RNA sequence: AAUUGGAUUCAACGCCGGGAACCUCACCGGGGGCGACGGCAGGAUGAAGGCCAGGCUGAAGGUCUUGCCGGACGCGCCGAGAGG
């Protein structure tokens, strides 16, 4: 067996805990030893920006978030059992890394 | 090559056109010479099989000297009665006042035909 | 465009070549000859008399 | 007569001057560098189709 | 680079191709792109009230899609396919391009709005707004503002429950922005 | 000490190095870096000046060399952004820029 | 020499400028240079492009004197483009 990790990301809250919940669920099942779905933080993004082409009198300035979340999963399977976990179909837009070590 | 005043033996309208074609198809299958400074020494060296001269070259320096010694070379001319005509007829779509095809490529059936009936009338 | 460009001398059955053949590269490429400093052809290249 | 190409030749190896957007292709004005190179004009236009949001 | 950059990478991916696009398929009726990026082949989804414009006059323009998408970028084998939008009425974007040939036409203002209004109100719309800024055939800067019905409300879950389409329709004497505010029932 | 450096002759001797420790930071890097493609060309027309072929009466638009002591001596012609404007070059020149001695302004009294 | 331009009472004056040493840049001085597509006359009897070397250029065969290659199509205007 082989240590893997699944270092899930997203740009939106609703599409990336549908995926950390769903590949907690199927992997439960099988020859899947599984430690919990873990959120990491948000590196929220600001830009903040002058709204203004005349930058002119008083001008509004636009406050930006990009907001990207960080779900970790550890899981003890194979490359195999980790294919067959892989097979869901993931929110456009929502990253997913393989680490793999023994 | 030639003048439009030297008329020495006739080249028919029908052996004319057949010489504008069996020059198109030496330079899309084998190889061509063209422009008349590179021709002036392939009809001397003795890699051209037939010549074919265009009537319009003047000032002479290559027009004097190549009726008189393409007869003793054993090589017939043939005339196009304009560049613009060999040019068209040389493969391109500009100008060649003069031409020398070295190897017929898919051309020779019919520049062995051209080159024993112009040589028959006078070269 | 620019003529006269006719340079290649006649022989009486033969032609011989007027200029130049550089020794620097191979045969093939002329050159201008101006009596103590040769131009390339092909590309353009400063060279001196051999 | 006779001379060879140009297309711009100079140094511009760095500042505003180097830079273009991929929008309304400006040099001074506004270049956003974090792999959205726009002017802060059409930035907004164009946001609500890139998912960020107005709120703060 | 990072798990932030590329995010907004992909981002700045869908607007360059949705700019192009919206401009070139007027004649087929553009509402949008569904866009589905793969390492295998990049699938762009083209919305279009009709797909017979789309395809072209025979194949050109669905291989002239295939063509301009390799330049701009690195997946060299991008598919093409055309769905369509289920009501182009319910899609303002649909209508601001529709009314804009209508107006590049030269048919009456107040007509040219009322049609519109009266297709879109059939096909179920709580409500819709027209607004045409623009010099409306004088040297004025007047826009005229055709109203039925509920509207956008206020803050943001206003904005993102309606649908909005704008579209600058072309003269020669001048020009008039077409911005067509739809309200779908919710 | 008149005349600046050790004496105006040993500076054309020991050019390249050692003039270094004498000078400020700024002239210096100019030298140690190099300079453009234009200041290889103004090193033929101070050595067509100096001897041999037909002498140029040496131009530039050169204002960022720093004089050195092989050039003390020529007529300098500085393009002031209008026209070109004299510079007999002195001993007391070696360590100071090109750009200093020609204008950058028309010099006038202001109001 | 030019001190690019616009903005002007609130609502022009840390303003367009979320980046002026060249670049930017639109101003000035000087050297050098492209004009589509059609019509008209020209063509390969060799480049429209390149190039030593002086003579000139702040530099650039850029320009002249000067000599020449690789392989083959483009001025001048006239409608009328691209560019600003």
């Amino acid at each position: 067996m082989q240590k893997a990790r699944i270092k899930i990301a997203s740009t939106n809250v609703r599409s990336l805990d549908e995926v950390a919940n769903q590949i907690k669920q199927i992997a439960e099942r099988t020859g899947v030893r599984m430690s919990g779905p873990i959120p990491l933080p948000t590196k929220r993004i600001r830009i903040t920006t002058r709204k203004s082409p005349d930058g002119e009198g008083s001008a509004t300035f636009d406050r930006w978030e990009l907001r990207v979340h960080k779900r970790l999963i550890d899981i003890e399977a194979d490359e195999r059992a980790m294919r067959q976990i892989m097979r869901i179909r993931v929110p456009e837009d929502v990253t997913i890394e393989i680490e793999l070590i023994s | 090559m030639a003048k439009p005043s030297y008329v020495k033996f006739e080249v028919p309208k029908e052996l004319a056109e057949k010489a504008l074609q069996a020059v198109e198809i030496a330079r899309d299958t084998g190889k061509i010479r063209k422009g008349t400074n590179e021709t002036t020494k392939a009809v001397e060296r003795g890699q051209a099989k037939l010549v074919i001269i265009a009537e319009d070259v003047d000032p002479e320096e290559i027009v004097a000297h190549l009726p008189p010694l393409c007869e003793e070379k054993e090589i017939p001319y043939i005339y196009v009665p304009s560049k613009k005509e060999l040019g068209a007829a040389a493969g391109i779509e500009v100008a060649a006042a003069s031409v020398a095809i070295i190897e017929p490529g898919k051309a020779r059936d019919l520049v062995e035909e051209i080159a024993m009936k112009v040589k028959e009338l006078m070269k | 465009m620019g003529q006269k460009w006719k340079l290649y001398e006649i022989k009486d059955g033969k032609v011989i070549r007027k200029n130049k053949f550089c020794p620097r590269c191979g045969p093939g490429v002329f050159m201008a000859d101006h009596g103590d400093r040769w131009a390339c052809g092909k590309c353009g290249y400063t060279e001196w008399k051999k | 007569m006779a001379k060879a190409d140009y297309n711009k030749r100079k140094p511009r190896k760095f500042g505003k001057g180097a830079r273009r957007c991929i929008r309304c292709g400006q040099y001074g004005p506004i270049i956003r560098i974090q792999g959205l190179m726009l002017c802060r004009h059409c930035f907004r236009e164009v946001a609500p189709k890139l998912g960020f949001r107005k709120y703060e | 680079m990072a798990i932030e950059r590329y995010f907004i990478r992909e981002a700045v991916r869908e607007m360059l191709i949705d700019e192009f696009l919206e401009k070139e398929l007027r004649r087929a009726g553009y509402g949008g792109l569904d866009i589905k990026k793969t390492p295998l082949g990049t699938k762009v989804i083209i919305f279009a009230a009709n797909p017979g414009y789309v395809i072209g006059r025979g194949g050109r323009r669905i291989r002239e899609l295939t063509r301009i998408l390799e330049k701009q970028f690195g997946l060299e084998n991008p598919q093409i396919e055309v769905e369509e939008i289920k009501n182009p009425y319910l899609n303002a974007k649909v209508q601001a391009v529709r009314l804009a040939q209508a107006l590049e036409r030269g048919i009456h203002f107040r007509r040219a709005a009322y049609a519109a209004l009266r297709a879109i109100m059939n096909n179920g719309a709580r409500g819709v707004e027209i607004r045409l800024s623009g010099k409306l055939t004088g040297e004025r800067a007047k826009s005229i503002r055709f109203y039925q019905g509920y509207l956008a409300k206020v803050g943001n879950p206003a904005e993102t429950l309606v649908s909005k389409g704008y579209a600058q329709a072309l003269l020669k004497l001048g020009v008039i922005g077409v911005k067509v505010a739809i309200m779908p029932p919710g | 000490f008149r005349y600046r450096g050790y004496t105006l002759e040993q500076l054309m001797n020991m050019s390249l190095e050692e003039l270094a420790r004498l000078f400020p930071a700024r002239q210096r890097r100019s030298l140690k870096r190099g300079l453009t493609p234009e200041q290889k060309k103004l090193l033929r027309k101070i050595r067509l000046a100096k001897k041999g072929k037909y002498k140029k009466p040496i131009r530039t638009h050169c204002r960022d060399m720093i004089i050195l002591p092989e050039m003390v001596g020529l007529t300098i012609y500085v393009h002031n952004g209008k026209e070109f404007v004299p510079v007999e070059i002195k001993p007391e020149m070696i360590g100071h820029y090109l750009g200093e001695f020609a204008p950058t302004r028309k010099k006038v009294e202001h109001g």
